[PDB]
């Protein structure tokens, strides 16, 4: 149990401070809790953080909920807080004296006694900002291979477009259960379309060969459209189990073709 | 194969500083005849063009054409070990995934050998020269690094202008303007310091100081410099070697181009 | 910590014992009304008093100092009617030649550090100067939006 | 497929003949040609009209383009890469393909390049930010006998009003349903698709909203499920991100609270995180919930104001999640 | 040659008895001189009031002509970091004068735009170097400035020009200049200046261009509004009328074919009916909180752009609106 | 020579081949211009600001004036023009600005004394100064304060609020009013002459009154118009509704058909119009001033409607400034006016 | 007018790398004796004033005294052109907004000429110099760059003190301290080594490092340089040149 020295000489991580704007100290006057919170909040100079740590927490905070309007005048503050941190960037920082009250908006809000246990928290916002950026670079790759292959398609194609609208059909096109047609010249047909559609877009079957002893190199698509179009775990599944034979079949069809 | 033999390091050394910094990459082509190489800026606004014939090698062997390209940086860094007098040979097979440079001391000694890899190009190389340019001179080397050197710090232009006995350098820019004035003459006490001309037409262009400045460096591998200007294509800086010679092609600025 | 009233008028009536200064009580009282607990601040403007005017009182030192800022704007924001803070801003601030931005910051400052009013009506007030501070930033700063500030913040005093 | 029938001339255009009169005006005289906006729905077929207009200002090798690279170098070390589309009569930029930067990519490439014009296609041009707008405010004007820009867009809406000024507006209204039906009528008889009634065609229209983009791959995609023959009840194939959007509409008129915002938000991210813009997910969130019968017009009114406030506050926020939330919070709230 | 200057640069005061409107600082100022205790000055005002010329013409009665030597003067156009204040401005301080004896001077002009780290290595190069140079701190605004560094100096707070001083200035240019001035001219003139010189000594200039003539004849209200481009009591209170007892569409048509008339523009119709509206003794205060809501709102949206005739019709509406609660 | 620039003017779009090149060609910025030609005989002028609505005319003033003054041999020695197309930052401004400044004025030729007035001072302009950053425009403060013997500024903006209070009291202010048909009649007949533009009466009146104070965008539409006209080759006048076709104006009678939707119909039928209304490109801008004229001008609505009617389109414009969705809020202003 | 004429650009060069990094704007006026210059630092505590007599020159002709202000990095840029051996002319007219310099080699073959644009600096030239300082010593050049890169390592304030026949350099700071003493000596067997000193009052000045390191170029212009201290002024460094001088005035610390 070490801790006296740091109550001498360290601050309140910023999670505690997080945890503390959900508490309301019944026996201390909520004015006094309020000018403690804010000096602590000004201290710390990561309003940011602890702003994103309150916009974690607060769907997991009890507090007594008459229609949960609550998280309507909360979307206000966050608002203006996106905004006062965009400014930031542009003006010379004098609006950062702005910056401890939004956190202490949560307080006044949801502060509740019932908020006794400290609730844990991460960084999602990292992970899908790193995610984010990957999406957004194999996007611009599969723009920039249209470019260089379809000299008419790059004119019409915006990148919102091309996730929305063209790689989902892309994908349930090059997906589809070929083991239904029983048409073998349709098969063969469609198969050539598909060819036609892989090399237009620029997408190469890779035999992925990390399979330690098993016997099955699983056949994946580069760039992997999959991660940008494939929101839904339970589709994930279901269509790698249906692709792993259509990328077989097609692979042996761009063999052929070579 | 490729199999040329240098007799001093030196020379292929200072060649490939010819092409050093103005460009990337390089596209190598050796054969009966010799060795060519063929490197264009990311502007396309300069060409470096070389030609080493037989003669210039120690030892050349050659059966069977290979062409071979690479980054003209990762070849610098190894282009220091020749000693200047240490032996180069090129070495490489007919369908090669690397380039070998040999270097070796006359006794047996020491052998510093590299493997390089290669980069695949699109073989395309330009036949942008003329049959007769507007106007033709020669200088020694050094007199026109000087020159360029001078007016390079007016301005980013830096204009050639040529009328009957007559050629003009100037810069003009925000601290001023210079320029360089200087009139044909044969000196007999040692013609290698003569400033020859010949004008069929009066010319008048322009160039990127910057790409003149990157010029300059082909004074290291020979005394004197050929330039040949005309209004309908690139101008020709030409450094000739013994059986061969380094040429760059510059694109004249329109009103802003290079 | 700062320094109460009582150790900046003994240092003061030291140095006017040291100094032979002529003085008087309201004088030495405004002095220490606009040190703000501040010693060097304090001794800095009775030396100013004393070589500017000779007699240490409270009319010189108020007419080659101006009052507290944060105390003008105080009584600014605290008012009860409209009118009243209206004229306040009118004559005390911006006739005086105060700018904007400081008015907008020191009001800032001002509620922040508040305690007559509750949590809630502060937070409102400190939105409302926040919006206008954001306006100002952006170089509307002008009469008209510290009188919509006022306004708005009297609305939301206004029940 | 959408690309193996495109128009690429004027004389090929199916559809808004005044508007192929107006380019035939416009390209008949083409040296004394003004900087042009192309605006209108997104799909309606202005970047096709734009490199047709450009096959009759220039030769026929308009659309022989090529794919090239270009680097940048920032106030810091940060190097930009940004691909150009590039031809020997124009060259197309698509600042959209970064962040902040497009100021510098717009200046320095814009300021290198500047008949006898080369033309230059600014594809996208609402993202771009308001200093690169100012920046190629001037460029405009100060290169205009060698540099000409055609910007597509969507919307004029985030344009600043000097550009406006700068250049001329051409306005691409979209698609009858008639005419699609038409289009969609040529494309199955050349890719010999079986139809057992026409009509099923003018429903693709209807489910398009004018969008012949959409219109043909929707077409296509539901050829394919029912092996190259539809027929009379053939199923409407609607893209995943729409049905994830129902039911997240149908999640919000059915439960209202904070555990059920909590999966809300869960299904937004999942949405966001796959490349999927936060303006156009409040759109169709908001179109439809007001198609949800359930609510009055009391509810709707609250839901379009809340709506167009917090698509206010997305196009002044960068964390769009932060705006997304609170709109969806506010109609639990108003619901 | 000083014909070449503008008549802000040309007209700049020399000595001290050449800067009007301050009279509570400059004798103070002068008093510290002449007994020779002369503390640290922060000269605090609004743009044009003149600190600047104080500082200097101080300067040039304390050191005499040759003030371009003796001091040392800072601004936001030369570099100002901590480096830079610890090189130069510790160089200064601690060594002494080449060309006389003597306290030095430095004048930190336009301090405001200074780094947080430039003035916490400067607060203590203040206090160390105090007995052979001073500091003299130029601010339009005093939240920039950090308290250690606020609080080492003697505050002087230069207030706007009065009526007073501003006309005995108008006077001293129509004195040097071969021109006439109307009196209700001057007032007009003195209105739109806000106690700024600067602004007073252009709009002169630009109106003694706007003469025609070989200055025989005399500069009018009309001169003025036509140079300035600023609206007309006359028109603001028939604009003003029109909105409060007329009908809609008349309203509409009166403030077309006023800001058309004489190309007003709206924002200073706005300025002018909030500054006429502010003597209106008005009932409850529920129509002046709408109102000057709405009018900032209109405002902060004219100061981005638009339609100017939805803004005008805006501007009627939210006056309207705001007195229809005053009944 | 003069030849290829005459040539070059007579191959450009008519919003460069009609650029003002003497401060005579301004039309209605009068009152800026006499000042400007005043002080050409004299030698006294001051640090100007040009701010105004876009397309008025403050960067050909200035071309203009500069021309006028230094001649085209001077034009090009004398002159510093900074754009938006620049960094202009605190670096660039006190290094290359001030070095600028700091400098001493060329020396004129002999030929340029004799015809033009070739002031001691030369000119620094920065077009676009919105982008500026306000510690850069406080760095020019001292900069233009104490270099003003040598050199002048000129600063050209939009907003005239984007710019601090010390450097729009260091300059003279000079206002440049819209451009309406009152003011810019006789230049766009002017225009219209030169180039052979046979037109109906009331054609160039209206296309100024689509440009809302903006001359350039008036030349652009009557180029688009001459255009349309020289394609057809019927030889008729160009009418005032095959103008208002191409400026994007929505026409009258499907205004009508919003008014009547509005008026009489539900939550349902008023956003099925509007989703069909969206697929036809209209600007929203252009709906909601349309709305707004006719809301305003027709003598058939209560005041209390009329001031509910003006504050709702001053939002709805307010909101649509900011790169909002065009659809929705033309959806929520048609809701909430039908509410009314 | 101004037409001055160097046998080599050699020598203006040398001279301009004098006045190089530690100033930024030079007043230069030519007249009918010959040619000055003056260059003060920002802070003020370095002076750098030149003075060329007519025999230094090849041609030099002045009817009419010319001055002329620039930006000293504009010059220097400029002055790499001279192969050292070319002949450098300088010209000017008497209302000029920019000075020339002419490079040509012997034969007529390549002439360099520049157009350099001028400043408007206020004429007010110094005349610190004093009647007697209280120490005067002078030594070669070359030793006195030597000492002071010694003890600039050491600090930033280099101390010189005189006392009868002693010379004493002294640097003390962070890593420790240092000193180089000197004594007075003729040497016959070339007296251009030699150390000469007259002290009428000793003296004990300090001086900022980085302005003597500034100083120290003149070795370049001179091979002995003289150096006069005094209690009432700024220290003279002095590099003579044939017909002229360059000298550094240098303020000492408090
Ligand atoms: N009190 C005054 N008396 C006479 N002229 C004045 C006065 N104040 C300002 N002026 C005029 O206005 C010009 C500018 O004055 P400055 O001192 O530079 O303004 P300022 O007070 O320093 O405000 P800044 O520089 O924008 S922070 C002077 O050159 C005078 O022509
Ligand atoms: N007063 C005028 N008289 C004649 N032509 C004009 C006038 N104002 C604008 N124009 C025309 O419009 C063109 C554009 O002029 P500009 O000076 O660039 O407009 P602007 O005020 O600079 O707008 P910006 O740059 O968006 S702020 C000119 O080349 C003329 O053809
Ligand atoms: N004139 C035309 N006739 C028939 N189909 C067309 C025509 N113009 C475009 N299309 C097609 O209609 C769809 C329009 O979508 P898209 O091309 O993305 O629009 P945009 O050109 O605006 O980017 C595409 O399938 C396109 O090929
Ligand atoms: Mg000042
Ligand atoms: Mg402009």
């Amino acid at each position: 149990n070490t801790w006296a020295s740091s109550n001498k000489d360290s601050p309140i991580s910023w999670f505690k401070i997080v945890n503390q704007l959900f508490r309301k100290d019944p026996h201390r006057d909520i004015k006094e809790q309020f000018y403690e919170l804010l000096n602590q909040v000004e201290l710390n100079g990561n309003s940011d953080r602890i702003l994103q740590g309150c916009f974690n927490i607060f769907p997991y905070v009890k507090y007594s909920d008459n229609g949960i309007r609550k998280p309507a005048n909360i979307s206000d503050w966050l608002f203006f807080h996106d905004l006062m941190y965009q400014s930031m960037y542009a003006h010379n920082g004098e609006l950062l004296r702005y910056s401890a009250l939004v956190p202490l908006v949560f307080f006044q809000t949801f502060g509740d006694i019932a908020n006794k246990d400290d609730i844990r928290m991460k960084n999602s916002e990292y992970e899908q900002r790193e995610l984010k950026r990957a999406n957004s670079d194999i996007v611009s790759l599969i723009m920039r291979h249209i470019s260089v292959q379809s000299p008419l398609m790059a004119s019409f194609t915006d990148r919102k477009s091309l996730i929305f609208e063209i790689l989902p059909y892309l994908d349930s096109m090059i997906s589809s259960d070929f083991n239904k047609i029983r048409n073998l010249k349709l098969k063969q047909a469609i198969m050539e379309e598909l060819v036609q559609l892989l090399k237009s877009f620029q997408l190469n079957l890779i035999q992925n060969r990390s399979e330690g002893f098993d016997v099955r190199g699983g056949l994946t698509i580069d760039p992997p459209i999959d991660e940008v179009v494939l929101l839904n775990p339970k589709h994930i599944n279901e269509v790698q189990h249906k692709r792993a034979n259509n990328l077989s079949s097609l692979l042996a069809k761009i063999e052929e073709n070579r | 194969m490729l199999e040329a033999k240098f007799e001093e390091a030196s020379l292929f050394k200072r060649i490939i500083d010819g092409f050093k910094d103005c460009v990337q990459l390089v596209n190598f082509q050796c054969k009966e005849d010799g060795i060519i190489a063929q490197a264009v800026d990311d502007s396309r606004v300069l060409l470096v063009s070389l030609e080493i014939g037989v003669e210039a090698f120690q030892e050349y062997r050659c059966d069977h054409p290979v062409t071979l390209g690479m980054d003209l940086t990762s070849l610098s860094k190894i282009l220091r070990c020749g000693n200047n007098t240490d032996t180069l040979t090129l070495i490489a097979d007919n369908t090669p995934d690397s380039i070998i440079l040999l270097f070796e001391d006359t006794k047996k000694d020491r052998i510093a050998e590299y493997s390089l890899k290669l980069m695949d190009i699109d073989a395309d190389f330009l036949k942008i020269e003329e049959l007769q340019y507007d106007s033709t001179l020669s200088l020694p080397s050094s007199e026109f690094s000087k020159i360029v050197r001078d007016l390079s710090q007016l301005s980013d232009s830096i204009n050639i202008m040529i009328t009957k006995e007559t050629i003009k350098f100037v810069a003009d820019g925000d601290i001023g303007s210079g320029s360089v004035i200087i009139k044909p003459f044969v000196d007999m006490e040692h013609p290698e310091t003569s400033i020859k001309l010949e004008m069929d037409q009066p010319v008048d262009l322009t160039f990127g100081a910057k790409y003149l400045l990157d010029i300059i460096k082909g004074s290291s591998l020979s005394d004197r410099v050929g330039i040949r200007l005309s209004s309908e294509a690139p101008a020709l800086f030409q450094f000739d070697l013994k059986s061969g010679f380094l040429q760059f092609f510059l694109a004249p600025k329109f009103n802003d181009e290079e | 910590s700062k320094l109460s009233d009582e150790d900046v008028l003994k240092r003061l009536l030291q140095i006017i014992k040291l100094e032979d200064v002529k003085y008087t009580n309201d004088g030495l009282e405004a002095i220490i009304f606009t040190a703000e607990g501040d010693m060097r601040q304090a001794i800095n403007n009775l030396q100013s008093t004393v070589a500017g005017h000779g007699l240490v009182n409270a009319d010189n030192v108020f007419k080659i100092v101006d009052s507290p800022h944060p105390l003008i704007v105080k009584k600014m924001l605290l008012a009860s009617n409209l009118e009243d803070s209206i004229q306040i801003l009118r004559t005390d601030l911006w006739k005086k030649g105060y700018s904007s931005i400081d008015i907008v910051t020191t009001s800032f400052r001002v509620t922040k550090n508040l305690a007559q009013v509750k949590e809630s009506v502060r937070l409102e007030m400190i939105k409302e100067i926040g919006l206008t501070h954001m306006r100002i930033l952006e170089g509307v700063g002008t009469y008209l939006q510290l009188a919509s500030m006022l306004a708005k913040i009297h609305k939301l005093n206004n029940k | 497929w959408v690309d193996k029938y495109r128009p690429k001339s004027l004389n090929a255009l199916s559809h808004n003949e005044e508007l192929t009169n107006f380019l035939k005006s416009l390209s008949d005289q083409p040296r004394d040609l003004p900087h042009l906006l192309l605006y209108g729905p997104n799909g309606t077929g202005k970047k096709t009209r734009c490199m047709a207009l450009l096959e009759s200002i220039f030769g026929p090798g308009v659309y022989r383009l090529k794919i090239d690279v270009r680097q940048f170098v920032t106030a810091s070390n940060r190097k930009l890469e940004l691909n150009v589309v590039s031809s020997p009569y124009h060259l197309e930029i698509t600042p959209s393909d970064m962040g902040n930067n497009d100021r510098i990519v717009i200046q320095e490439l814009l300021k290198e390049v500047a008949h006898r014009y080369k033309c230059v296609i600014i594809n996208e041009a609402n993202s771009l930010t308001k200093d690169a707008q100012a920046a190629l405010r001037r460029t405009m004007e100060k290169y205009s006998k060698n540099i000409r820009l055609i910007m597509v867009c969507d919307s004029m809406s985030p344009i600043i009003a000097p550009i406006k000024s700068r250049c001329l507006l051409i306005r691409c209204p979209a698609p009858s349903d008639s005419e699609i039906s038409t289009i969609l009528s040529d494309v199955v008889t050349n890719e010999r698709i079986q139809l057992e009634t026409k009509d099923i065609l003018k429903r693709i229209a209807q489910a398009s909203n004018g969008n012949l983009r959409v219109s043909l791959l929707m077409l296509e995609s539901m050829a394919l499920n029912n092996e190259l023959a539809l027929k009379s009840s053939s199923p409407i194939i609607k893209p995943d991100w729409i049905i994830v959007i129902h039911k997240l509409t149908r999640k919000i008129v059915k439960e209202r609270s904070v555990n059920s915002l909590i999966e809300c938000r869960a299904v937004l991210y999942d949405l966001l995180a796959h490349c999927i813009p936060a303006n156009i997910i409040l759109k169709e969130l908001t179109f439809s919930l007001l198609d949800v019968e359930t609510l009055n017009t009391t509810n709707k009114s609250s839901i379009i104001e809340y709506s167009s406030v917090f698509d206010e506050r997305l196009s002044l926020g960068n964390k769009a999640i932060f705006h997304l939330e609170g709109f969806i919070a506010k109609v639990m709230c108003c619901l | 040659s000083k014909e070449n200057l503008p008549w802000v640069e040309k007209y700049r005061p020399e000595t001290l008895d050449e800067v009007y409107g301050q009279n509570e600082v400059i004798t103070t100022v002068r008093k510290f001189v002449d007994e020779g205790k002369l503390p640290h000055l922060l000269f605090y005002g609004p743009p044009g009031t003149g600190k600047t010329s104080t500082i200097v013409a101080l300067a040039r009665e304390i050191y005499g002509k040759n003030y371009s030597n003796m001091v040392l003067e800072l601004n936001a156009s030369d570099d100002r970091g901590i480096d830079v204040v610890r090189n130069q401005i510790k160089d200064f301080a601690s060594t002494r004068q080449i060309f006389s004896k003597g306290f030095k001077l430095i004048i930190l002009d336009e301090a405001d735009a200074m780094t947080n780290a430039a003035q916490n290595a400067l607060r203590r190069v203040i206090e160390r170097y105090t007995k052979n140079t001073r500091f003299c701190v130029l601010a339009n605004y005093a939240h920039k400035l950090t308290p250690a560094l606020l609080s080492r100096c003697t505050r002087f707070r230069f207030q706007p020009l009065p009526q007073e001083a501003i006309e005995r200035r108008i006077a001293n240019v129509l004195v040097h200049e071969k021109l006439k001035l109307s009196p209700n001219a001057e007032k007009a003139l003195i209105e739109l200046s806000n106690g700024d010189m600067r602004r007073v000594l252009n709009v002169l200039q630009s109106c003694k261009a706007t003469l025609d003539n070989p200055d025989e004849d005399e500069i009018s209200d009309d001169v003025i509004y036509e140079c300035c481009g600023a609206p007309r009591p006359s028109d603001l209170k028939a604009v003003l009328k029109s909105i409060l007892e007329d009908d809609w569409g008349t309203a509409h048509y009166t403030l077309n074919k006023v800001r058309s008339a004489k190309g007003l523009a709206l924002i200073d119709l706005i300025e002018g009916i909030v500054k006429i509206l502010e003597d209106y003794e008005l009932q409850n205060e529920e129509t002046r909180v709408h109102l000057l809501t709405k009018l900032a709102d209109i405002e902060y949206s004219i100061s981005k752009g638009g339609n100017d005739q939805i803004q005008g019709s805006a501007v009627i509406g939210a006056i309207k609106a705001s007195f229809e609660n005053e009944t | 020579s003069k030849l290829a620039a005459e040539q070059s003017l007579a191959q450009q779009p008519w919003v460069e081949k009609y650029r003002p090149k003497n401060l005579d060609e301004v039309t209605a910025q009068d009152h800026a211009v006499t000042v400007l030609k005043k002080t050409l005989k004299s030698a006294n002028l001051p640090h100007m600001l040009f701010y105004g609505p876009p397309g008025t005319g403050k960067t050909s003033t200035i071309l203009a004036l500069t021309k006028e003054l230094y001649g085209p041999d001077l034009m090009k020695s004398r002159i510093l023009e900074l754009n938006a197309s620049d960094e202009r930052g605190i670096s660039i401004v006190r290094e290359k600005v001030k070095n600028f400044a700091r400098l001493t004025v060329s020396k004129p030729s002999k030929h340029d004394l004799e015809n033009y007035p070739c002031p001691p001072y030369k000119i620094i302009i920065l077009d676009e100064a919105d982008s500026m950053t306000a510690d850069a425009q406080s760095a020019l403060r001292r900069t233009m304060e104490t270099y003003s013997g040598v050199t002048r500024f000129c600063l050209i903006c939009n907003y005239v609020t984007r710019i601090i209070d010390p450097l729009a009291s260091r300059c003279s202010k000079f206002r440049f009013k819209a451009l309406d048909a009152s003011n810019a009649i006789d230049r766009l007949r002017f225009i219209s002459e030169q180039e052979n533009v046979k037109c109906d009466d009331g054609v160039l009146e209206r296309i100024l009154d689509i440009s809302a104070g903006d001359l350039r965008r008036g030349i652009t539409l009557l180029q688009s118009a001459s255009k349309g006209a020289q394609y057809l080759g019927d030889g008729k006048n160009i009418t005032s509704t095959q103008v208002e076709e191409l400026a994007g104006v929505v026409p009258h009678d499907i205004l009508i058909e919003i008014v009547e939707k509005v008026k009489s119909g539900d939550f349902d039928e008023i956003k099925k119009y509007v989703n069909t209304f969206m697929k036809s490109g209209w600007s929203a801008a252009s709906v909601v001033n349309q709305l707004h004229e006719y809301y305003i001008t027709n003598d058939n609505f209560d005041t209390n409607f009329k001031n509910q009617i003006s504050w709702l389109l001053f939002t709805t414009d307010s909101r649509l400034n900011n790169g909002t969705n065009e659809h929705i809020q033309l959806l929520n202003l048609l809701v909430k006016i039908s509410q009314l």
